[PDB]
């Protein structure tokens, strides 16, 4: 049973929706991270 | 029950009821609007009865397949002739049994409006 | 609403001295003797429940009926609040 | 328990309170609703069919030296109830006719006696000077309400047919109270009141709306 | 221990709640409309019902 | 009976459906803060039992538990991968399950703000029956919303 | 942001986000998501204000037959605007969908157009406390947008690679031919923080794949369902 | 309907007192037999329905349909309450605990 | 008696101005600042907002919330000071004797005329 | 007139339209609505009422290499029937011993006679790869809608005891036409329709109405 009613659907929904936790432990948490490179935000930032 | 019960049927005229009283039963101008000798399709079920035993005619008309309540403009006996539908009856019948006697509610409810 | 309850306003002046009567009598109309109603006929207020018809164990519904009777009284009397016990006393 | 306490008032003629307390919570309106619902309707009844009053020709007229007028006088009639002593008995034309200056009550009319008249007084009409009232009119044993349908044909030219009541019984309605006396509180409360007495007693009007309702079940 | 008794004791119960009234209140509370008393008729479950008029 | 049935070696038997006002964690407590009393002191020798020097003193189910357990935990110490309050031994920790099923009351309010409570569940018998059986399984009056 | 999230206590304090918002380098400030009626979106972060915009509302192969463009530069929305050519857009003249205006909870809502904001607001909080059943009959009328709310909630299960379930299901869910042999035991009824316990009954058998696999708590087929449908009747009943 | 059409009836007694409502009612309009002043009936309402115990189908046209009836965490069972003087609170010198 | 809208809204539980809501267009809503917007809203719920409609009805339908919800920081903070002031005012005696009576005007003037 | 014909057709085990033809208009109604009314109310009939699965303790678990669980299995047991074909049955414990790679239906049960299923398949379980469901549940004759309150003794241990809808007969309407000749077309046509057979046939239901309706019509005889 599919009566579908939307017109036009492009791009889909941004996923995983569940993006600002995501970047908060990857933008901030360079843990997973060679020390090389990685600038500051978070750890390395406030340690800094 | 008391928001008028006028579908608009027109305005005919019988001699008293004799001609627009069956004609029109059949099509047309049914119990609304028509004016005939003062009154109008008032004239159809008389609800005799009276202040014995609340109007039998009435109410008894009302419970099977012929007045159609809701208040659709019928001629009682109360305590006068009137023209207050069985609808409305009921309301001053409620609350007659309720306290004592219609005497007090049929001076304190209103008709006009 | 309460059995006759706005023909206790005409009597009693204020509302107030009403409610004090209904207790002040319950307090001795079943507590202090049971056998101290005047309504004992068929006017004794009873109960009609699965079982059959008994005397309902508040007095406060009584006062008000023993408060039409015409009967008991009310107001400032009898300054001794300690000759009440000697009334009662009478009633075992 | 299993066997309810039937108990009924009784005002005499009029008003008579019945009701049952032991139940099922969902039988209270089951066996509440079907029986007034026979009342109202197939009941041996008898009321006023026809009549015929003398000089008018309608029912939109007036009687000369009557206070009332023939619609009047008509509405009066549909109160009146007779009783037939004789099951042999289909109907009974009535007529009237009585002095000048009185209020011709119930009981003035033919005193006949196949027939009784139960309520007495019943206004009816109140002519003066005027000394004519002569009319004629037919009773009939019937079934629920009858408008003028049946015609009422009898004088054949005049005999205004009225509304049929012979329904003995009347407005009628009940309720139903959850009470508690045996088990949970989910159990119901009958109490069923006939507000009539066309001419058969409250409680006989019960007693035929429960034996005509078990025929109708035994055709299955 | 809840052990259910729904036995002789709800009747017992009834001589109690006959003509002794309960109070009922109403939170947030608001002018003396905000109280009142009725008498309790224990009826079925748990949930506790009054009069609608008496919302307003 | 009411514990050696369901109690046993302390802690209740899993799986085992218990109600309201009955044993869980029976533990014994050496506190003494009430000592014998006068004219208890018969009552305690009438009987056949003696004296006391631990209570009852239990856990008691909540005013409101009427279903299963599906499995307990002992946390006691002697175990360093358990990081518990100083000074505390047995640490016990039960699961009480319980159907809900549906009683009367509780909010509905869908997807749009018609919110509302269960007044009475009328036995199918009444309710409105569609001209074809499937009676009628709510009914939403409005006024309100 | 939506306008019908918050509660009583504190408005708006308490809210939610948008569903295509929180992108790119949403590290400082939000960024929403634009259409140029042509295949590419663009994030020129909130402050845009470039040649206005307009609201996904009546289109016609990228060049709408309108006439009256409907758009919505700042605070009012000056009738239209409509370039009158070919080119992409107004800079930035399209939503590219209407739950960009309400939040991802709000969406969900199958008819929302026809209430107040109050009146949706409760409701809208009320998929907050559904207290999940086993049933999930599923509401009639949902939106397409659920199909992640199972997903991205983990409430349910994944199938990575190939498939190849042979499962035995019960209370631990096979392998799959994919890679490796990896079984999937279920939470066991688990444990919810307000007294709940949600539970996953799988759906396969033998092998399948195409890629649901095993339910959720308040679910059915990747369907979020909440409470439960079941048919009403509008009408006054003696006063219940 | 077209199960009722083929059932072996069509159209009720008590289902076509209900049109004489709508009629006047400026509902349905007036025209061919009950079976199409029933389908216009349906579009933006409902059939008939009755009333199972009362007796008489509710005189006027009642809407029915499947929409949504869900349940909130907020019930009854543990948000119920009930004491005497078992509750105590020393100290504070009230009903507490 | 078909609309039911008008039923309540006459007297029994609608709102008059709750009506030009639905069937109506309602859309004269203010900035939430305080500017009337420029074009209204396309209401007639029947249909589906423009997407924008709503977001521009928001802005009005904020302050209707967040009011009513404020009615707990300072006014209900008010009343207390009501029950305080008056509270040893009770009505005793027996008829005190006061000369000095207050006459309630019948007749209120209108500042524009 | 007088004497109408009632009609019954029958289809065996559902179903049978049942229908009154010459009555009195304002009886259609009065005859066929309290009919219904008892039949979905105090009828005598059968379903499951304690169960008693094997390795598992109560409700709330599962039952390894089952595709569906304890809560599962008991639900779809609900919707099982059986009839006592025996007047002197009071109640009837099952078995049910199931195997492996198998979908276990209804028929697969303990194939004892007394007691009959009119209602194949009935997908109760799906074990595979377990090869064990013994799965004991009892069976008795009730009236009526009760829950979980007759805690179904027996094992005396895990019986989790299952909701009981002994009732027989579901979901049930009418309808009344006009066009019985006799005289003047306002007579009545009561034509009630049960649509379910729990375990009790069509026709015993109505003539079970029909009496029980008399038992409590009698009350109205003697007053006080």
């Amino acid at each position: 049973e599919i009566k579908r009613f939307g017109r036009i659907r492009e791009v889909i929904p941004l996923p995983p929706l569940t993006e600002i936790q995501v970047e908060s432990y990857k933008k901030a948490l360079q843990a997973d991270v060679p020390p090389e490179k990685r600038e500051n935000v978070g750890i390395q930032a406030a340690f800094k | 029950i008391t928001q008028v019960r006028k579908e608009k049927k027109g305005a005919g005229m019988a001699f008293a009821t004799p001609e627009e009283a069956l004609a029109a039963y059949e099509r047309g101008e049914v119990a609304l609007n028509a004016p005939i000798v003062v009154a109008g399709r008032e004239t159809s079920v008389g609800r005799l009865k009276f202040v014995f035993a609340n109007p039998d005619e009435a109410l008894l008309a009302v419970a099977h397949g012929l007045l159609d309540l809701q208040d659709v403009v019928t001629v009682r006996y109360l305590g006068r002739r009137l023209e207050t539908s069985p609808g409305r009856i009921l309301f001053a019948r409620i609350v007659g049994e309720a306290v004592g006697d219609e005497k007090v509610a049929q001076e304190l409810i209103q008709m006009d409006v | 609403a309460e059995p006759g309850i706005d023909k206790l306003f005409g009597m009693v002046d204020s509302k107030y001295r009403l409610t004090v009567v209904v207790a002040k009598r319950a307090q001795q109309l079943l507590r202090h003797r049971f056998k101290n109603t005047v309504l004992e006929p068929e006017e004794r207020p009873k109960m009609r429940t699965l079982e059959g018809l008994y005397d309902d164990p508040n007095a406060v519904t009584w006062a008000m009926k023993e408060l039409l009777t015409g009967r008991l009284f009310f107001g400032e009397n009898l300054v001794p609040e300690d000759r009440l016990q000697k009334e009662m006393e009478r009633l075992y | 328990l299993k066997a309810p306490v039937f108990t009924a008032t009784t005002q005499g003629d009029h008003y008579g309170e019945f009701v049952l307390e032991p139940l099922e919570r969902g039988f209270g309106v089951t066996l509440g609703n079907p029986l007034r619902r026979i009342l109202l309707s197939s009941i041996p009844g008898t009321a006023v069919t026809s009549v015929y009053i003398e000089d008018v020709l309608h029912e939109f007229s007036t009687i000369p030296g009557v206070k009332e007028d023939v619609v009047e006088i008509i509405l009066n009639l549909k109160e009146l109830v007779v009783r037939f002593l004789d099951p042999k008995m289909a109907s009974t034309t009535l007529i009237l006719r009585a002095e000048g200056p009185k209020e011709v009550r119930a009981g003035d009319f033919t005193p006949s006696a196949d027939v009784e008249i139960m309520n007495p007084d019943l206004h009816i009409a109140t002519l003066e000077e005027g000394g004519k009232l002569y009319m004629e009119v037919r009773v009939d044993r019937g079934v629920g309400y009858v408008p003028a349908e049946r015609h009422g044909i009898k004088d054949r030219i005049n005999a205004i047919p009225v509304d049929a009541i012979f329904s003995p019984v009347r407005r009628v309605a009940f309720q139903v109270e959850d009470t508690r006396l045996g088990q949970r509180t989910d159990l119901d409360k009958l109490t069923l009141r006939i507000w009539t007495d066309g001419s058969v007693t409250p409680l006989e009007a019960l007693n035929q709306a429960v034996a005509i309702l078990k025929e109708h079940l035994n055709y299955f | 221990r809840q052990r259910d008794i729904k036995d002789e004791v709800w009747d017992a119960l009834e001589e109690v709640i006959h003509g002794k009234v309960v109070l009922l209140n109403r939170a947030p509370t608001l002018h003396r409309l905000g109280i009142q008393a009725f008498q309790p008729v224990l009826v079925e479950g748990q949930s506790i019902q009054l009069h609608p008029l008496v919302c307003e | 009976a009411a514990l050696r049935d369901l109690d046993e070696e302390g802690i209740v038997r899993i799986g085992a459906e218990v109600k309201p006002g009955d044993i869980l964690v029976g533990r014994t407590s050496f506190k003494g803060e009430q000592e014998p009393s006068p004219e208890e002191r018969l009552l305690r020798s009438i009987f056949g039992e003696k004296a006391r020097d631990v209570k009852d003193t239990s856990l008691r189910v909540p005013p409101g538990e009427g279903g299963i357990v599906v499995g307990r935990l002992r946390l006691r110490r002697g175990d360093p991968g358990v990081e518990l309050k100083p000074g505390v031994r047995e640490v016990v920790r039960v699961f009480v399950a319980q159907k809900r099923k549906l009683q009367v009351g509780d909010k509905l309010a869908n997807r749009h703000g018609n919110k509302g409570v269960v007044a009475k569940i009328l036995p199918v018998e009444d309710m409105p029956h569609l001209p074809d059986g499937t009676p009628v399984d709510v009914i939403l009056n409005p006024l309100g919303v | 942001c939506p306008v019908e999230t918050p509660e009583g206590a504190n408005i708006g304090l308490i809210t939610s986000l948008a569903a295509y918002a929180r992108v790119d380098a949403l590290g400082f400030i939000r960024t929403p998501y634009r259409r140029v009626k042509n295949g590419v979106v663009t994030e020129e972060v909130v402050y845009m204000t470039a040649s206005e915009e307009d609201r996904y509302t009546i289109a016609q192969a990228n060049t709408p037959l309108e006439g009256d463009r409907i758009a919505t530069d700042r605070v009012v929305a000056r009738r239209r605007g409509e370039p009158v050519i070919v080119a992409p857009e107004e800079v930035e003249f399209m939503d590219v969908s209407p739950k960009q205006v309400f939040s991802l909870n709000t969406n969900l809502i199958p008819f929302l157009e026809h209430d107040d904001a109050n009146r949706a607001l409760m409701g809208s909080n009320m998929q907050t406390q559904a207290v999940p059943l086993i049933r999930a009959q599923a509401p009639v009328v949902m939106t397409g947008l659920e199909e992640r709310v199972v997903r991205d909630s983990l409430a349910a299960l994944y199938a990575e690679e190939d498939g190849e379930v042979v499962k035995v299901d019960g209370t631990r869910i096979a392998v799959r031919y994919e890679d490796g042999r990896l079984v999937h035991p279920l939470r066991r009824y688990a444990r919810s923080n307000q007294g709940t316990a949600f539970d996953q009954r799988p759906r396969v058998r033998v092998g399948q794949r195409v890629d649901l696999l095993a339910d959720g708590p308040a679910s059915e087929e990747g369907f979020l369902a909440l409470g439960q449908n079941v048919l009403v009747a509008i009408m006054p009943f003696d006063g219940y | 309907f077209g199960k009722r059409q083929g059932e072996g009836f069509g159209v009720d007694k008590r289902e076509k007192e209900v049109l004489a409502r709508a009629e006047k009612l400026g509902l349905v309009s007036p025209g061919k037999s009950p079976e199409e002043q029933l389908k216009e009936l349906f579009d933006l309402g409902k059939v008939v329905l009755y009333d199972g115990r009362t007796g008489e189908p509710f005189e006027g046209p009642i809407v029915v349909g499947q929409m949504f009836i869900m349940k909130l965490y907020h019930m009854v069972e543990d948000k119920m309450h009930a004491r005497s003087t078992g509750p105590y609170s020393l100290i504070t010198q009230q009903p507490l605990g | 008696f078909n609309p039911l809208y008008v039923m309540a809204q006459s007297g029994a539980r609608g709102n008059p101005q709750q009506i030009r809501q639905l069937c109506g267009m309602r859309g004269l809503m203010q900035k939430p600042s305080g500017e009337t917007f420029e074009v209204p809203v396309r209401s007639s719920f029947r249909e589906g907002l423009t997407v924008l409609e709503y977001f521009i009805s928001s802005h009005g339908a904020r302050k209707g919330g967040a009011d009513t919800a404020l009615r707990t920081a300072d006014s209900g903070y008010l009343t207390r000071k009501l029950v305080d002031v008056a509270h040893e005012i009770v009505v005793r005696e027996a008829d005190c004797g006061t000369t000095n009576y207050i006459s309630v005007p019948l007749f209120q003037m209108d500042e524009v005329t």
